[PDB]
């Protein structure tokens, strides 16, 4: 029926990505070493869309791995839940990427794309009818950046109605790590934003700053970080294979999300959040669900959404919940905060309902949400971009593989415009 | 896999040959037979029955140091075939260590060159230890690095260069061969560390509270920066950093490629006994004008970027916080061009502490890799001193005799004089 | 491996209680 | 149905407020891990006047523990029923307000303020509608009375239409801890005599006398002058809890008590306070309740009522009595003493019946009343506030954080007109 | 967390802070090597496994009194990079210690404090003991003072200086060491408590009943004073008033901040035998004018400031009825502006025996920090001194030919001469 094909690229959306097939195959019972256990029809009867039947009674995952090293590729297949995945999906390179876009796009990013784009059509055409593929990377470094963005425009050419989610690791604004940082942020987005249907907008230090004080972690690793994302992926895709009193697959999303195609730039958030003493004395329920999603600190973006103003989102609720509430909590905060939503769209964000809850938990709500406030999100890229463009930082790595400075500047124009076109919707 | 190849030239790089591959058998456990009791593949080969050599090469034109090794202890640990040796030395000259006295070892030390580069391929780059201030040190290092250059061109020609010190030289015709060195080491080299002795000596006395050390004390220490900055090829890491990383992260222009580092904590065992090494204290340990090892102090010069990079149990919420309160602080300061300057890697494996050296058993260390504009006045010192050296004929009579003309040096002083004006403008 | 690890946050969205 | 929002100000309003937690907790019968028990409707029929549901079965105070310095918070949670106030609840500084009305208020309690303010609509606008709040803080120490004052500041511009009640712990002249009073003391008054709506005074030193002359307790701590305040307060708010003959919430006291806004400043008593061995010895009978009611030394302060007279005066009894003997004897003290009282209101006196009387008391009785006998209190800070202007000394720390010397003038002329007001009705 | 990082300078700072410290480490249970077998951040930092290191600094000029500390009992304890001393002594001199040989140690001292502080934020203040009676106390005690304000601008200093008592004084050119010290630390100290020899003498004469008693049974009284005053900190109490809480409350203007101290019971284990210890008992003797710890009877002056540090099984109530009856006795006077007078806190641990020592273990104890007027006479008598000393142009040259001229010696007097005016005119 529907198929979902993940994409993961660097290995940031490798680790990130390697997570949300622990979380699913923890969702849908499948051990590590892929036999069922838990005796349900309700978390069986829709297996097909992350997992083929491997004539062995194994529920293999329908994801492609790529890398341009290996060290981080063994690491997934050592790790816990590592030996699920198919060791021909694994894309090995032996050169690697210095978190360079130019080498990561043009020279030894091509010469393994034509390695990576064969087994992402295997995956693709034997299914009957697939319904999008979703890719997880990040524009830090080179070879997420680079050759992630460059499946995707591949797979846009061979497959266009196709939906194209992408999940996007930005670099973190105010603590920088990656020091060609810009380079591989804006000169990814341009070319991002013909080739994408859905982008879903995640910064580290809102993971940072949400376990620092909500979560009240206090030794937060990267694999807490990659769980409070992943987390964030199922709910988006619960419906795809649960069923629902008011079901929301991936393009109930698209169509209400964006007016135009120019913009497909979202905000994701997960609740329930609460530390180990605050889970405790929490009341999960339906109204004590959505005000701390309409809130700033449980943003997983460093981008404030209080300083400007949500044009469209969503709320995908999960769980044994009555579907009143469902909307009289999302209009009271419709009508409470007027000044914070668009004049001219009705009840501009929508409701959906998964009847499956998260396991463990028995109420929860996912967001997907198109606001113009990731303007100084933008905006703090592009004066550390051109910052690097008074005085030509580090051309030589971009120079001399294959490119110009026309492609500097058309960098410049088709994300400047991006910016002047959020700015003239408030 | 993957490998690295060391190049060890002058009497310098045979005693930090001596002292960096001790590390490298004491941490990835190797007997001096050549035994154990995947990770150690970036170093070692795989010969015979459970042997493992090293992937190194030993250039000197002196056999009284590097026959002195293959006498010693480690005399079955290394190839016989692998330390190649002259009859006579350069003695301090330029002109005989990349002219006459030179020519008959390259063609020799280039043979086990490729003979021991075409093992596997994934082959990251050459890794070159030389006395600037030597005379075969820079002499064979001279010519080594235009033959690496028209044979193997892409490769990653990282260079550690054990740079003399302005009042501590221990020769007199210093300001001849460093010159003639530079000339040689701008357009051949993709990456270069400055390693000043006096300023080991200096962090040694003060840091590692011992008074009156020799050279193999200081050999530990830089022993200790190689093992931080190439063990992140070798085990498992947060954030992975690689030989390529490092010429595409530091270098903005390819001709400022001259990077100094520092490494913290350099405490002894009764300073590990009392103080908590944090993320934060051993951060802005490493950035102390004082720690840094090569005397050109940062204050009056700004920085272009940086490259921290971490080892032991280091968690990665404390290296965000540290490098945050790092940038925050006033007295450091970046060139506005470059507003993101820092790089973060994180390696788990802790440092080994070597029996008998002055370090301790160290729970985490950091290796840094900065590069700024203060190197102007590191080689302003040696403008004022080579000039006035070459005002009336200092012991040119050897270096014209020996090979080269006048000329040589007068177009060596104008490139220098060339990245005198490339980094003012940089800084503007 | 050591990369990745939720065993806090694992129990953390659980709702038990030792 | 309604909830009263409790507010917990400097490290005095968190030990005074924790013990009335103490009381609520006992009365209405709950475990230390919220487990009620007691089996009888009369308790959590009316619980979420004060609590919340936790979706655990527990019930989690509404409680906002507040102070700048984290020292006291430990103990509030480190003592009995700790483990009933939610972590997510306390509010905590880092620094410390050194007993100081200039940084508590302005400077070094306004960066807390912002997060307090999010926790307080955290749980107001959780439910349907609220019905007010109680504010139990500190004029002699500067952290509740500097940050907890802009509370009280930032409430009134919010919820307009709400009510809010304070009972705040004044200075005191005898034993005059906490040398630097009446710059915290006369502009906190200063500020609420405007922005508050209902204030009872609370002297320690009164709670000194009470336990010595009417307890003979030898050696009462800081917790046995809590509990005189917290049976009180819980007694004044005893309808919202229980249901009654004649019902009255503290909206009533509010309307019936204050005939002008510029006046809101009253006192509160309790009985029955009977010693240990005085208790086989004592009657309980309405005769004695309020014989003993209407006495100095049972007063909650150091402010004579013989000397000024009652304005406007009322009393929460609490048991099943007889109704008249209520009547009659509230008439009965109009008739007598007569000089005491007002002339131009008839019966100036107000009662109410809650049916169920505190815990281990088959009856009881808190009076709330106006007196134009505060007004020697308010002119005791004033006459050392002035001779200490006099002087100029003290204010290097008020005048050097940011602030004026002309707030101060407003300050002195503002209570002076409150002490002529209050001058023209005896 | 919360901290207090402390500051020792001169012979008299340092002996004073090893029985302090020696006291701290005693109630909070660790033992001379650091390990005891989270209350105790404030003062020590938990550094590795159960070992923690004093947050102080030992400062000299001269090894001859640190070098025992170095090998001592407490050797492992301190670490030694804390305990740093110079070559040669300032020799009563201000000018050697301020000018000429405290510039090579006061940037050792501050590379020190920069470490020590920046490891923990929240920290509270600088808790600095010195004397102004010797050279290098007065000298490198004045030179912190004036670094720690441009560096760390809006924390609090904790001062106790050991100004030199009026007849027993040990030297011959404590006036100018003295007035030229307390010149500086006007507008470089937040509060400052006076601590003469003299007093603690008499107090040894007859309250602990040792009729020969040395300098270290003075360190045992002032490590109870700091202890009791900075117990709020460490230990849980009903009434906690940090550290902070006492400038705040007893400091009328920014130039009065100079103030005394005294406890009680100062009784010996023979006496406390007999003598029951009610809280308006100790409260009384601690108000005793003979009791001063600063030589300075408080009948010919007027109080205008008063905190009191009560420790042990204190009821609050009896800290009630004690202020209540020394408010009603007329033979203490209170200025007419201040009104109210006391801040009172109460701690809940009871207070420090030491076995060898010569204290003894109570029930309960005071503390006492105490502004009054009566401080002008202190420093009037020290007029008389200096005027005398000055008239006939004695011992001058050992200021002026050092490296500060003729000119701060007049501008130290006009600046005693407005602080003395300044004083009656708050009396009056
Ligand atoms: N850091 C460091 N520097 C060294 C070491 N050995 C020698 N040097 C430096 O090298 C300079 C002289 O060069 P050498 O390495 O001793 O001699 P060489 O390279 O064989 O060249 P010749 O002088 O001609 O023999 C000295 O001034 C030292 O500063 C060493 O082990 N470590
Ligand atoms: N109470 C007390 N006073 C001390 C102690 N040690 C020294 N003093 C006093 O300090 C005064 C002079 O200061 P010193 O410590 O001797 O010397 P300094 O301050 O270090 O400066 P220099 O004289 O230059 O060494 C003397 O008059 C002593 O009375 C001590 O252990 N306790
Ligand atoms: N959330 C998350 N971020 C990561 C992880 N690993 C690396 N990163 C981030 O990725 C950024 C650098 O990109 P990187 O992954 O190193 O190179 P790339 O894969 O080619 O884009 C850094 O800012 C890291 O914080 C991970 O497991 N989770
Ligand atoms: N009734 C009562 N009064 C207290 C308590 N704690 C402190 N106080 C009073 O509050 C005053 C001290 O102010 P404090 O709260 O310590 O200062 P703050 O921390 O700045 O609010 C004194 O007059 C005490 O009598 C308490 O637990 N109960
Ligand atoms: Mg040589
Ligand atoms: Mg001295």
């Amino acid at each position: 029926m529907r198929e979902i094909v993940h994409v993961q690229g660097g290995q940031c959306g490798n680790q990130i990505g390697a997570k949300f097939w622990e979380v699913i195959s923890d969702e849908h019972g499948i051990d590590p070493t892929g036999t069922y256990c838990g005796d349900s029809d309700l978390q069986l009867e829709r297996i097909n869309v992350f997992y083929n039947e491997a004539t062995g009674g194994r529920f293999v995952p329908r994801a492609i791995l790529m890398d341009l090293e290996p060290g981080t590729m063994d690491s997934v297949r050592a790790g816990p839940f590592g030996q699920l995945f198919r060791p021909d999906n694994f894309v090995f390179g032996q050169t690697g990427a210095g978190n360079n876009w130019a080498k990561g796009h043009y020279t030894e990013g091509a010469e393994l794309i034509d390695s990576v784009l064969d087994v992402v059509r295997k995956e693709a055409e034997g299914c009957d009818c697939l319904q999008g593929f979703q890719i997880t990377h990040s524009l830090g470094g080179g070879t997420g950046s680079g050759m992630g963005t460059l499946l995707i425009s591949k797979v846009r050419e061979e497959y266009p109605d196709r939906i194209m989610e992408t999940f996007s690791v930005f670099p973190s604004p105010k603590v920088s790590d990656t020091v060609v940082e810009p380079y591989n942020a804006t000169l990814s987005v341009h070319q991002l934003v013909e080739n994408a249907d859905e982008v879903q907008v995640i910064d580290n230090e809102a993971l940072y700053d949400i376990c620092f004080r909500t979560l009240k972690l206090t030794t937060p690793t990267y694999g807490d970080l990659n769980h409070l994302v992943s987390a964030a992926m199922s709910g988006v895709t619960c419906c795809l294979r649960f069923p629902g009193q008011l079901n929301s697959d991936l393009r109930k999303l698209a169509v209400n999300l964006i007016p135009f195609p120019r913009l497909h730039f979202f905000l994701i958030g997960f609740a329930p959040l609460t530390s180990r003493g605050s889970q405790q004395y929490r009341a999960l329920s339906v109204p004590e669900l959505t005000q701390q999603m309409f809130d700033a600190k449980n943003m997983m973006c460093a981008s404030d959404p209080r300083h400007g103003r949500y044009l469209t989102a969503s709320a995908m609720f999960r769980g044994r919940m009555s579907t009143k509430e469902v909307d009289e909590q999302m209009l009271n905060v419709q009508n409470k905060n007027s000044s914070y939503f668009v004049e001219w769209i009705p009840n501009n964000m929508k409701s959906s309902v998964c009847d499956i809850p998260p396991k463990g938990l028995k109420m929860s709500v996912t967001f997907v949400g198109n606001s113009t406030a990731i303007q100084e999100m933008f905006k703090r890229v592009s004066d550390q971009f051109t910052a690097m463009f008074r005085r030509k930082a580090f051309l030589h790595w971009y120079t001399g593989e294959g490119m110009d400075e026309m492609e500097f500047t058309e960098a410049e124009s088709n994300m400047n415009d991006l910016v002047s076109e959020y700015q003239q919707y408030q | 896999m993957r490998e690295v190849i060391s190049i060890h030239v002058g009497q310098a790089g045979i005693q930090i040959g001596n002292a960096c591959w001790e590390l490298f058998c004491l941490e990835h456990g190797i007997q001096p037979d050549g035994q154990m009791p995947d990770a150690f593949n970036t170093f070692f080969s795989e010969t015979g029955a459970g042997k493992h050599v090293p992937r190194c090469v030993f250039l000197d034109l002196e056999p009284t140091v590097v026959d002195e090794v293959r006498t010693g202890t480690y005399r079955h640990l290394f190839h016989p075939e692998q330390l190649i040796s002259g009859k006579e030395d350069a003695a301090n000259n330029f002109a005989r260590g990349h002219y006459t006295i030179g020519k008959e070892i390259v063609d020799l030390s280039l043979d086990r060159i490729r003979k021991l580069a075409d093992n596997c391929t994934g082959l990251q780059g050459f890794l070159m230890f030389n006395a600037v201030g030597g005379g075969t040190g820079s002499g064979l290092g001279c010519l080594l690095l235009e033959r690496l250059s028209v044979d193997y061109g892409k490769k990653s020609k990282l260079n550690f260069c054990s740079w003399p010190s302005p009042q501590v030289s221990t020769a007199v015709v210093e300001p001849y061969n460093s010159v003639l060195s530079t000339h040689s080491l701008l357009e051949h080299t993709d990456v270069a560390v400055m390693l000043d002795n006096e300023a080991i000596y200096d962090i040694c006395r003060r840091n590692l509270d011992i008074e009156r050390p020799t050279y193999t004390n200081l050999n530990r220490l830089i022993a200790q920066v190689i093992s931080s900055l190439t063990a992140s090829l070798r085990f498992d890491g947060a954030l992975n950093v690689d030989v390529t990383e490092f010429q595409t992260n530091l270098v903005p222009y390819p001709r400022i490629h001259f990077m100094l580092s520092s490494y913290a904590p350099i405490i002894s065992a009764e300073k590990a006994y009392h103080e908590q090494l944090s993320v934060a204290e051993i951060t802005n340990s490493a950035f102390e004008p004082a720690s840094m090892m090569a005397k050109c102090d940062p204050r009056h010069g700004k920085y272009m970027a940086c490259c921290l990079m971490y080892r032991g149990d280091v968690v990665p919420k404390d290296v965000n916080a540290a490098v945050a309160t790092i940038k925050t602080k006033r007295t450091i300061q970046f060139v506005d061009w470059c507003p993101t300057g820092f790089k973060c890697g994180i390696n788990y494996q802790p440092p080994t502490v070597v029996p008998g050296g002055d370090l301790a058993k160290v729970m985490r260390a950091v290796c840094m890799i900065s590069n700024s504009t203060a190197i102007a006045e590191v080689f302003s010192r040696m403008d004022h001193k080579f000039d006035l050296m070459y005002a009336k004929r200092a012991f040119v009579h050897w270096y014209v005799g020996e090979g080269m003309e006048e000329g040589e040096f007068s177009e060596a002083r104008e490139d220098l004089a060339a990245l005198e004006k490339d980094y003012e403008e940089v800084g503007i | 491996n050591r990369r990745n690890w939720s065993e806090n946050i694992e129990s953390l969205l659980r709702q038990a209680t030792p």
